[PDB]
């Protein structure tokens, strides 16, 4: 899942869990 | 403020969402907008876009292209222009409300005030500086000074207000989104005189504004049953769980639909649904995120649709006509087509984006499609 | 602080079918005449009822009149009185004293330095009426704060730095001598109290006045049929705390009917008008009156009721106008 | 300040063109326009024969219809400037030995109209006098939404008829309805908007900087007038005069156009890197100043 916010690099700025 | 965090759920949700509706889209998020409303596809439309937004091009030379869309709503009264203004305050971040006068002496812009018990001078903020990167709900845009005019003309152009007077020379960042609504003055509007004559301004400020839609109210028995029949639904709603005759106390996991009630909703034979607010908003957040890039074909499109549109104006126009079609319709056109090109999640801009945005164009303009 | 005793009275005199002229005759026993401007007075006081929809918008749920006409109808006493019903009030008197505040006001007092952060009269009176008396002399500042307050109902303050959002829902009663046309357009009903001449009702009200004049001597002499004042406040406290009311299929059908005729008869006459918000205004009375009864549901008496005051006030003051 | 490469770099013939182009190559067309704001940036040079000042300071003012990339001019000419204040209509001091932009210039005060004209002709500020050396740069708009060539100057665009007199150039846009002009600004936008950066040209833009030590570089010399070369400005000014009195409908040849001619020739030579003002100087600014004249015709 994450890596398809890294795919449009977008995952970088994200906040995650 | 409040941290909109992510899991990974979310994501799986979200890309879901993208893939069962890789179409019409669009569609969706403007209808389920703002569901009180009835009607104003177009208005809904905009006002998406205007919460994505574009992007901003900063070229070697330093000059800078802002990114932001401006809406204008010049209509009758009673027509829910302010409904619309709430709906946004509620639903983006960052949004600060004014009443079109503007805050104390402050006014919408920056000013250096004075304290009057010590004498010394501060410079407070305007509501326009506060708002910096946001999107600010003007209110009556008409009851405005002529100072505020002025200062806007800037704010809205440069991006950066700059006072110098009092010895205190500085510069601040106002790089905000407008939206704004006002009344006629002569009580009704009046559709053969134009919309700076109908408002009662200027008509840089119009050239300012990227969309000018004008909502008139119409008579017709049909809209006035749909229109009734819809605010006495709204109106008999009951929150499920309570139980009949209660009043309210006044005290002083996402979910991709809502749950069907027909009071709401309307039985469209279930036909009919409505995403949820807190999906909205960490879809416009995630839309946000992204930054397109223009293609060839998008390019073409587009000067060749700016052509025609052009050409179109120059004959006709014998009816009144909103605005006249300047070089500005070549960069909103280029704003719609990245903001429909953010919704939709993809990286490059195509050919199906800048249709989008030439129909939004041409119906703020012309006022009737294609 | 209510006894059940009080309750089982409040039971007992809901449940009577004229509850509603009793309160319209109890609204200002000395003033004479106006029995269409007390039943207006009594829908403002029960008010309507507050809604908050799944999009988190609320609607709301006051009611708000105007008074116009000329001066020596008793406006002033008629408000006073008012506001000595309503649990929560308010009296402001435009341009005396400013009007109170009507602002929330940021004050520096000298002496500790420190910053007083003072709420308006607005926001003192929350979830309750603010009369104002001479309502065209207000300040313009006070103008800022009531068009604010009557739209969005948050007061706002941003003077010296501090910048909050104080809270304000409150039924505005005002009354004005003459014509701010955005703030009448806010409003619900709005009384032209014209005068009459006719002989009886001139001679009645000279009698009326020469015997009170005469019997300030015997001002302890009572009235009947009316409620007390303290009754008065108990039982509209019980029934804004107790009872909100919605409307019912029948009369959202009948209120539509006569929506769609009156605005085809509207611009029929203008080819030779009623809106939206008037017709959310008539769903609010409707709603007072069946909060007035204790009732989960508003009839279509109450819907007829609601369109005969609309009629009386709002049209006959655009006609005349 | 400079190296010699530098020098041999810009020291080809025709670089006047070139660093005229190099201002603001994001914006489609306007070359006389650019050239003119060149030459407003390097300015004239100042003279005291027999103690009489004459001033060098070049003001220019941009009109026509609204939304043709004044407000972009504006502001590239007030960024590459050395020293420069922008602002609108509703200060002077601060802009002194430097560009004062002045944008939305119908909006002003008269009152404050009055200084404008002390200033534009005594450079000074008389309250105790403060200098007030700054060339202004102006931007005006029509008043009724379009301008109309059938009314003059002063009704289009409501302003005191000798105020407009005094700038040194007036330049008038007017906004066109031509099919192929639109496709290609078109063409230009998008690839503006797409690549970053402006289109391939046939010269390479000069960078910010390098623009800057040539406009200092330029300052440096004072060129003068030779007598030789006056008698043709004899002939070209009576010829001048002789067309003016043809037809008296525009503003007439007067002192002021001499003078602007004799300070764009003086400017003209100061870029050249010459000390003597030659013919080709005296061409280009009758060139210059035909260029705007046919301008305002419509
Ligand atoms: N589809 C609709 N069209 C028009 N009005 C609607 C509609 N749906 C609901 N309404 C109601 O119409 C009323 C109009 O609201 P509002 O006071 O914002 O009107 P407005 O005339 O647009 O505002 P403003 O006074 O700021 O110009 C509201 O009570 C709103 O709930
Ligand atoms: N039934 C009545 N109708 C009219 N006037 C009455 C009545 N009963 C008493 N009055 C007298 O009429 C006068 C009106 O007083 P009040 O100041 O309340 O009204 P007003 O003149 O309409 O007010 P304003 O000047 O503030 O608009 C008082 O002297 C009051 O005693
Ligand atoms: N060569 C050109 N001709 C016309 N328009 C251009 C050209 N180059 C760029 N543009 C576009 O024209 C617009 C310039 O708008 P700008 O704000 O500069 O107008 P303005 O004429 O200075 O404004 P106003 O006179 O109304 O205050 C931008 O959208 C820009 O992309």
């Amino acid at each position: 899942s994450f890596s398809w916010l890294e795919e449009m690099g977008v995952e970088d700025k994200i906040k995650k869990p | 403020e409040i941290a909109p965090t992510f899991s990974a759920d979310d994501v799986a949700k979200i890309k879901k969402f993208c893939k069962a509706h890789s179409k019409d889209i669009f569609e969706h998020l403007s209808k389920s907008l703002a569901p009180s409303i009835h009607g104003h596809e177009y208005i809904k439309k905009a006002i998406l876009c205007m919460l994505l937004g574009g992007n901003e091009k900063v070229l070697e030379n330093g000059t800078r292209i802002r990114g932001d869309i401006n809406v204008l709503l010049i209509g009758d009264p009673s027509v829910a222009k302010s409904q619309l203004l709430r709906y946004v305050l509620h639903t983006a971040p960052r949004a600060i409300p004014t009443t079109g006068r503007g805050s104390s002496g402050v006014g919408l812009t920056a000013a250096v005030t004075t304290d009057q018990e010590t004498g010394e001078r501060r410079l407070e903020a305007g509501a326009m500086v506060l708002a910096d990167r946001g999107v600010v709900c003007i209110d009556e845009f008409d009851k405005m000074s002529d100072m505020d005019r002025t200062a806007i003309h800037e704010v809205m152009e440069q991006g950066r207000v700059t006072i110098a007077k009092a010895g205190i020379q500085a510069r601040l960042n106002a790089r905000c989104s407008v939206l704004a609504a006002a009344n006629p003055v002569y009580g009704r509007y009046d559709q053969y005189r134009t919309p700076m004559e109908n408002i009662g301004l200027q008509d840089s400020l119009l050239s300012r504004f990227d969309l000018l839609f004008i909502v008139l109210d119409k008579m017709d028995a049909d809209n006035d049953q749909e229109i009734a029949d819809h605010v006495l639904r709204m109106h008999r709603y009951r929150t499920p769980g309570e139980q009949d005759g209660y009043a309210l106390p006044l005290g002083c996991e996402l979910q991709i639909y809502e749950k069907h009630d027909n009071l709401l909703h309307g039985p469209r034979k279930n036909k009919s649904k409505i995403v949820s607010m807190q999906f909205i908003r960490k879809y416009i957040h995630v839309a946000k995120l992204i930054k397109p890039v223009l293609t060839s074909e998008a390019a073409d499109y587009i000067s060749q649709e700016y052509a025609k549109i052009r050409n179109h104006d120059q004959i006709n126009n014998d009816s009144a006509r909103t605005m006249p079609v300047t070089a500005r319709a070549l960069e909103t056109m280029i704003r719609l087509s990245t903001a429909h090109a953010k919704v939709r999640m993809s990286k490059t801009i195509e050919r199906q984006d800048a249709e989008t945005a030439l129909e939004l164009v041409q119906f703020a303009y012309f006022k009737k499609v294609l | 602080a209510i006894t059940p005793q009080e309750e089982e009275e409040f039971r007992r005199l809901a449940a009577k079918p004229d509850i509603y002229e009793t309160v319209a005759k109890s609204i200002a026993p000395s003033i004479y005449g106006s029995s269409d401007i007390k039943k207006a007075i009594a829908c403002l006081l029960f008010g309507g009822s507050r809604k908050r929809l799944p999009d988190g918008l609320t609607r709301r749920g006051d009611v708000n009149l105007l008074m116009l006409g000329d001066p020596g109808t008793a406006k002033s006493q008629l408000l006073k009185f008012v506001e000595r019903c309503s649990p929560i009030g308010v009296y402001t008197s435009g341009k005396g004293s400013s009007a109170a505040g009507l602002t929330a006001s940021v004050m520096r007092d000298p002496v500790s330095r420190n910053f007083i952060m003072e709420g308006g009269a607005m926001v003192l009176a929350d979830g309750g009426v603010v009369c104002i008396d001479e309502f065209d002399k207000m300040r313009e500042d006070d103008r800022v704060a009531i068009h604010e307050a009557m739209e969005q109902q948050t007061i706002s303050i941003a003077k010296a730095g501090i910048t909050t959002t104080l809270n304000s829902r409150c039924s505005v009663l005002a009354a004005a001598n003459s014509v701010m046309p955005t703030i009448l357009s806010r409003f619900d009903m709005i009384f032209i109290v014209k005068d009459e001449h006719n002989e009886q009702r001139d001679m009645t009200l000279a009698k009326h006045v020469m015997n009170v004049h005469l019997s300030a001597r015997t001002q302890s002499s009572s009235v009947e049929g009316e409620v007390d004042l303290n009754t008065l406040k108990k039982y509209i406290a019980y029934c804004r705390a107790k009872c909100g009311p919605r409307l019912s299929a029948e009369a959202a059908e009948k209120l539509k009917n006569r929506y769609i005729l009156m605005r085809s008869g509207a611009r029929e006459h203008e080819r030779e008008p009623i809106t939206v918000r008037q017709l959310e205004a008539i769903v609010r009375i409707s709603e007072s009156l069946g909060k007035m009864k204790l009732q989960p549901f508003a009839t279509e008496t109450d819907v007829e009721e609601a369109l005969r005051l609309f009629q009386v006030s709002t049209l006959d003051a655009a006609m005349s106008g | 300040e400079l190296s010699e490469e530098e020098l041999r770099q810009i020291t080809e013939e025709d670089f006047y063109e070139k660093l005229a182009a190099s201002i603001a190559p994001e914006i489609y067309g306007h070359e006389d326009v650019k050239k003119a704001l060149l030459l407003l940036l390097v300015g004239g040079v100042d003279h005291s024969p027999r103690g009489m000042k004459i001033r060098g300071n070049i003001n220019v003012c941009l009109m026509g219809d609204p939304g043709v990339a004044k407000s972009q001019l504006l502001s590239y000419i007030d960024r590459l400037a050395p020293r420069s204040q922008y602002t609108t209509g509703r200060a002077l001091v601060l802009a002194d030995q430097g560009v004062c932009c002045i944008d939305e210039f119908d909006k002003m005060m008269d009152s404050d109209r009055t200084a404008i004209h002390e200033v534009m002709e005594q450079q000074t500020i008389s309250i105790t006098t403060l200098n007030a050396r700054c060339s202004i740069l102006a931007a005006a708009n029509p008043a009724y939404g379009r301008y109309n060539p059938k009314k003059t100057v002063e009704q289009n665009i409501q302003l005191p008829a000798a105020l407009l007199s005094r700038f040194d150039l007036l330049w008038l846009i007017q906004d066109k309805p031509d099919r192929d002009n639109d496709l290609r600004l078109a063409q230009h936008i998008t690839y503006v908007h797409q690549h970053s950066k402006q289109p391939p040209s046939q010269f390479q833009p000069m960078d910010m900087k390098l623009m800057r030590r040539y406009i200092t570089m330029c300052k440096s010399k004072q060129p003068a007038i030779p007598e030789s070369l006056a008698d043709y400005l004899t002939a070209a000014y009576v010829e001048m005069r002789k067309e003016a009195r043809t037809n008296k409908d525009m503003t007439f040849t007067s002192a002021r156009t001499l003078l602007s001619i004799l300070r764009l020739s003086t400017a003209l030579a100061r870029l050249r890197l010459e000390d003597v003002v030659e013919k080709e100087d005296v061409n280009e600014a009758m060139r210059l100043t035909e260029m705007s004249k046919d301008s305002l015709q419509g």
